[PDB]
């Protein structure tokens, strides 16, 4: 690196194209592919200047770079996208703009090429049923616009050398404060001079350079055409799905595999799961979500085993085209009902048979959660810890952080789950109910010990319980929601908000701190709820009694109910049940947000509301 | 420039043959009839307003201004992108490298704010809002069956307002002879007043500046670049420097009636965003303006400012 200048990488959009999905492979396709996106723009980077020249994230350990790069035999884990869509490198002045120039092209031929792989991919598999010159329409201008400007690649830097008044640049970029003018001052004092070079406050100097990049990355996501009218793509419904500008609603739907039209962007979508299997060989556990749900008490193998045989057989029967390598080509064949709506008496049996089996094993899981974690204040915290020896701690904090979600976050989710995205201090997982709250929380205990009653870093978090059928761009839109505007709005972060959305619409809410998971795993409460409808009723009554302020007062309210609902096999069991029991909640109520006591008690039994529902917890 | 209120509500299509009356007589239900009422369509009217509406042509010859929806506290609108939450800051634009940029000083929480609250920040006299200031609307959530289930969301409004600048089409008179009219694609009608005077909110006077603003009330189709370029003829000013605060262009799309099929999609600057500008000369800043594509289908209003 000659004349050193900082650089920064942004990639957009990114939620609202993982929302753009209908299943669960579409969503962890549009994770993966976003972190490729990522690894081509630093790969430009490295060829130039190597990767310890990449200051965040940190490549060092990254699956894509030790089998994209490095060429090495990594499994499974290449499966996870762990690159975040904004990054930080140090690079040459000279070279800067060529980067840039470089960094949005690699990006723009790589999804061509997607795009027309998946082009051949979709003939060639029945995914469009078209004619040999239709298939050349696929590839005009009108769709390869649309692959050209949906993502936005936006590169700015500023020299690291250049020499300048510290308080003025600080001050003119709507930065100086006291703390900030303080530490500016303190910086003053050891190069006797106020006029600096910009490395010199390094730590504002990334903040301004992200003010500066922002401005870019508006002004270039902007910067798009206009598309041809016709019929939009079914999954995302934005853009122009392929010979949608031809056909007539229905003729356009004839000739795609399921009847659902996709746009560009949502083709490649389909794709890129092929692809990748072709280049690595893998492919996610779990494609559906539907077969994450049947994880709930090890339903799925437990009925496999007993009745795994034979459901194939009469699928069979039924259809031979249900079953395929001697399993079920959906997993939601595994739920009655569909049946029943997706040779009737060969059907019947079907049925009858799975009905059976509920009998013995129990009714299968139908419900399903999504976990989204996202560290709090990791603006402040870092730059905080960063304040030429800078740069090196914040690289170092980088590489805490890669190590974290590369290997931490990984070995607690093992196969208990999906874990789609991990990027430093940010998780999106697909987890079975049962396993969701347990995931959560170890997560956030291990980010606690991989960097140290007040901690100073810390992980909010939001988990959406919800029925297999409802629509996943829905779901994501409320898993973030509770992420950013429930759990981020209590003062002080660090919290877990928790919504079960039923099927019937019901949508239950509870904000809770960490601890009320490992004191309520470990409670007389949760024991005596489990082999009860006596939990229903307390929880109903309890609930009824903080709609406002019991004039009694919560504690006597409290022992009250506790009274009249818990009770055990005799006089001496039933009195320390009820002692146990009052103290459980009271510990729990410690950890329970709301601004006073009656909210804290409604938020507890709506929380307790939410893991006794036998629908969601059978 | 005449304005239109609209008070929306849902029809209710209900059959004197019902299986239960239990059902509905839990709910308290009551029917009372609404005589000597005018109903109608928007979908006939545009009834000798086939003199104003293109037949195949996109835009009517008519200008839509533009629309504001309003709750009981009035008409309200999107909280402007610069204004961060904590209590919620102002931020005005800094700078660095001879460009104009917004200081990182926490994330924008969207919400909505009355127009009084509006008014006071276009005129740079707004420093913080509390935020029992901020408004949130509720969510109604309905079941959609288009003419399959749908989930149908939408805000929880009180009042439509519509800007209407009519060269010769005699919309006034036209509305004001009708009640009520059902709404385009929807089970939803609403009650129609009509008055013959232009807002408060588009006669200010914001003085002379070089520092100005324009707030994006409705979707503003067309790319940063053009807006800017576009402004400048406009006001015939040259514009040294700007900064757009907005988050993600919003699909815009709707319905090509001509060819039976859908418009090409079309991306905007999303309601709520902040133009700011820095002309070379003082500009006399126009209380409104219109930019970009479609106006005269409601989009590009923009509102003026004023910033330091
Ligand atoms: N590849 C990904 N897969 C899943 N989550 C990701 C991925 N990349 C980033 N993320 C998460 O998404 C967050 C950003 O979401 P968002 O949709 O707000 O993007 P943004 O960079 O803020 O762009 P915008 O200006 O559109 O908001 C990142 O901070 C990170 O937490
Ligand atoms: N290791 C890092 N080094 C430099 N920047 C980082 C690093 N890790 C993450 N970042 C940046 O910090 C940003 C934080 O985004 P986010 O939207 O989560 O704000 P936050 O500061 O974490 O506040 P909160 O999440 O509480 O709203 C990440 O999106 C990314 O842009
Ligand atoms: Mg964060
Ligand atoms: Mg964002
Ligand atoms: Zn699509």
């Amino acid at each position: 690196v000659k004349d050193p200048t900082l650089l920064r990488i942004k990639i957009v959009p990114v939620q609202p194209f993982i929302a753009n999905s209908r299943k669960q492979l579409d969503l962890w396709a549009s994770s993966h592919l976003l972190s490729m996106l990522m690894y081509k723009a630093l790969e430009v980077i490295v060829d130039k200047f190597g990767p310890e020249h990449v200051i965040y994230p940190s490549l060092r350990d990254q699956p894509f770079f030790l089998k994209f790069y490095l060429g090495e035999n990594i499994g499974d884990e290449i499966l996870v996208a762990n690159l975040p869509n904004k990054a930080l490198a140090i690079v040459s002045g000279k070279e800067a703009e060529k980067i840039e120039e470089e960094i949005k092209k690699r990006i723009r031929d790589f999804l061509l090429q997607l795009y027309r792989e998946a082009v051949d991919w979709a003939v060639e598999n029945g995914v469009v049923k078209v004619d040999r010159s239709e298939k050349d329409s696929m590839l005009k201008e009108a769709y390869l616009k649309i692959v050209r400007e949906y993502f936005t690649v936006s590169i700015t830097w500023v020299s690291l050398s250049e020499k300048e008044d510290i308080y003025q640049v600080t001050e003119n970029a709507g930065l100086s404060d006291e703390d900030v003018k303080k530490w500016l001052k303190f910086a003053e004092k050891k190069e006797n001079s106020r006029v600096l070079e910009r490395i010199a406050i390094y730590p504002l100097l990334v903040k301004i350079l992200d003010s500066l990049g922002e401005r870019k990355v508006t002004e270039e996501r902007f910067e798009k055409s206009e598309q041809l009218k016709g019929w939009k793509c079914h999954v995302c419904g934005e853009n122009l799905a392929i010979f949608g500008d031809m056909y007539d609603h229905d003729n356009l739907k004839s000739l795609w595999l399921d009847e659902e039209p996709l746009c560009p962007m949502c083709l490649i979508k389909r794709y890129y799961p092929v692809w990748i299997r072709s280049k690595t060989g893998q492919k996610i556990r779990f494609e559906s979500v539907v077969d994450v749900a049947l994880l709930y008490k090890n339903w799925r193998k437990i009925f496999d085993e007993k009745y795994g045989k034979d459901l194939v057989s009469k699928a069979r029967e039924v259809s031979e085209d249900f079953v395929k390598d001697n399993m079920l080509v959906d997993s939601d064949l595994y739920y009655s009902s569909t049946w029943e709506s997706g040779d009737e008496e060969k059907v019947k049996e079907v049925v009858d048979f799975l009905n059976a089996a509920y009998k013995e094993i129990g009714n299968p899981p139908k419900y399903y959660a999504i976990l989204v974690m996202d560290g709090d204040d990791m603006g402040k915290v870092i730059s905080g810890e960063v304040l030429y020896s800078t740069p090196q701690v914040h690289v170092a904090i980088s590489q805490a952080l890669a190590n974290f979600s590369i290997r931490e976050v990984r070995s607690v989710v093992k196969d208990e789950g999906l874990l789609i995205y991990a990027g430093g201090d940010d998780v999106l997982a697909i987890l079975p109910v049962d396993k969701a709250l347990e995931v959560a929380y170890k997560i956030r205990k291990e980010f606690g010990k991989s960097f140290e009653l007040l901690p100073g870093w810390k992980l909010s978090a939001g988990i959406l319980i919800v029925h297999y059928k409802h629509p996943l761009y829905d779901a994501l839109e409320k898993a973030r929601d509770l992420l950013n505007n429930k759990a981020k709005n209590v003062p002080g972060k660090d919290t877990l908000a928790i919504g079960l959305l039923k099927r019937s619409g019901s949508y239950y809410i509870s904000l809770v701190g960490w601890e009320l998971i490992r004191v309520f795993y470990n409670s007389e409460l949760r024991k005596k709820l489990l082999e009860e409808g006596v939990g229903k009723r307390f929880i109903y009554h309890v609930l009824r009694e903080v709609d406002t302020w019991p004039k009694v007062g919560i504690d006597e309210m409290l022992k009250f109910e506790v009274i009249r609902h818990i009770r055990g096999r005799n006089k001496e069991e039933t009195k320390e049940l009820r002692e146990k029991i009052y103290g459980e909640i009271k510990d729990l109520l410690e950890h329970v947000r709301g601004n006073n006591e009656v909210e804290k008690v409604r938020g507890l039994f709506t929380f307790l509301k939410i893991i006794t529902d036998a629908e969601v917890f059978p | 420039m005449i304005e239109v209120t609209f008070t929306p509500y849902d029809v209710l299509l209900f059959r004197e043959s019902r299986p239960f009356d239990a059902g509905s007589e839990s709910v308290a239900r009551s029917i009372i009839p609404l005589p000597q009422t005018v109903a109608g369509a928007i979908r006939t009217l545009l009834k000798g307003l086939k003199n104003c509406v293109g037949v195949g042509e996109e835009e009517p010859e008519f200008t839509l201004v533009g629309i504001a929806i309003g709750t009981e506290k009035g008409r309200i609108y999107p909280l402007p992108f610069n204004i961060i939450k904590s209590f919620y800051k102002v931020v005005n634009p800094g700078r660095f490298l001879g460009k104009l940029i917004l200081p990182p000083k926490g994330k924008y929480k969207s919400g909505y704010v009355t127009e009084s609250i509006l008014e006071k920040y276009l005129k740079g006299e707004l420093k913080e809002v509390e935020e029992n200031k901020v408004i949130r609307i509720e969510k109604e959530k309905r079941i959609g069956i288009k003419l399959m289930l749908y989930t149908v969301e939408f805000l929880r409004i009180e009042k439509i307002y519509a800007w209407i600048e009519d060269p010769g089409c005699g919309i006034k008179d036209i509305l004001s002879s009708y009640e009520f009219l059902t709404l385009g694609g929807e089970s939803r009608v609403a009650f129609v007043e009509v008055d013959d005077k232009t807002p408060d909110i588009f006669n200010r006077e914001l003085g002379s500046t070089k520092k100005a603003l324009f707030y994006f009330s409705t979707p503003t189709i067309g790319k940063v670049g053009e807006i800017v370029q576009e402004l400048e003829k406009r006001l015939n000013a040259k514009i040294d420097d700007y900064l757009l605060v907005s988050s993600r262009p919003t699909a815009i799309s709707g319905w090509d009636m001509h060819e039976k099929k859908p418009k090409g999609t079309k991306f905007a600057i999303p309601p709520g965003s902040v133009l700011f500008v820095e002309f070379k000369e003082e500009v006399e800043v126009p209380p409104y303006i219109k930019l970009g594509k479609l106006k005269k289908l409601g989009y590009g209003l923009a509102l003026g400012g004023i910033w330091e």
